[PDB]
């Protein structure tokens, strides 16, 4: 789901790659927790 | 809400004053392609009663 | 040349801890959890 | 012949239960005779007798 109109609902994550056995998990649009999005919040990217 | 009289041919408690909706799981509803549905496919219970 | 009588003072580093680690903790890490009557060994969501 | 192994089925993830038709045949409903490959083949194509 590439945007953030999109990535609303439910998806199914599925265990060890074994498509016979899955979970719903609710989808949100997460945001990076090093980003570079102001200067100051590149400079923290960039000092670690 | 609905009322949900328990019945007889249905093996199950029934509605018989509207039709139920199927969203499938892993599809978001309120997406405008499935709110654009929802809108035109309730011409339906009219012809369904 | 210069560095020769470190690179030997750190192989004889790594000889007694590879001695001393192994007498301390050989063959004590193979007892995972795991499910109840099965193979799959049972994590937590980010643990590995 | 069902094989499944309970190795490797993690206790609570649900996996798919069926979707397939009952498509029992006629010469599987009943004992096959070649008298009644005959009965059968002749009303597959629509005669009466
Ligand atoms: C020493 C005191 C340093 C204080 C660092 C600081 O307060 O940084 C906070 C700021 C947070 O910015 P951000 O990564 O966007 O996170 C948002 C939530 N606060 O992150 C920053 O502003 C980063 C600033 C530090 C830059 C580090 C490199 C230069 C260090 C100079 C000393
Ligand atoms: C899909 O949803 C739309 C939005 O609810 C429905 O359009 C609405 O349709 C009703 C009846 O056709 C309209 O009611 C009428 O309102 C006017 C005043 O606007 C009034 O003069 C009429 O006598 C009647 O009360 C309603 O206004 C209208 N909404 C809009 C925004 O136009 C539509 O019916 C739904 N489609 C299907 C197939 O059900």
């Amino acid at each position: 789901k590439m945007t953030e109109e999109e990535c609303r609902g439910y998806y199914y994550v599925y265990k060890d790659g074994d498509p016979t056995q899955m979970e719903l998990r609710p989808r949100q649009w997460i945001h990076n927790d090093f980003h570079f999005d102001n200067v100051l919040s590149a400079m923290m990217s960039l000092f670690t | 809400k609905p009322v949900f009289i328990d019945d007889a041919n249905f093996r199950r408690q029934v509605s018989y004053q509207h039709a139920a909706v199927h969203i499938p799981t892993d599809i978001y509803e309120g997406s405008t392609i499935v709110l654009n549905e929802l809108n035109w496919t309730s011409a339906l219970d009219d012809v369904f009663k | 040349l210069p560095l020769f009588h470190i690179a030997l003072l750190v192989l004889f580093m790594v000889i007694i801890y590879a001695i001393i680690g192994l007498e301390l903790f050989k063959g004590k890490m193979h007892k995972t959890c795991y499910y109840i009557g099965t193979d799959i060994v049972a994590t937590v969501e980010n643990e590995k | 012949i069902p094989t499944i192994n309970l190795r490797k089925r993690r206790p609570n993830v649900q996996n798919p239960k069926s979707q397939e038709p009952v498509t029992l045949d006629f010469l599987d409903a009943e004992l096959e005779n070649d008298i009644k490959v005959e009965i059968r083949n002749k009303m597959i194509d629509g005669e009466s007798g």
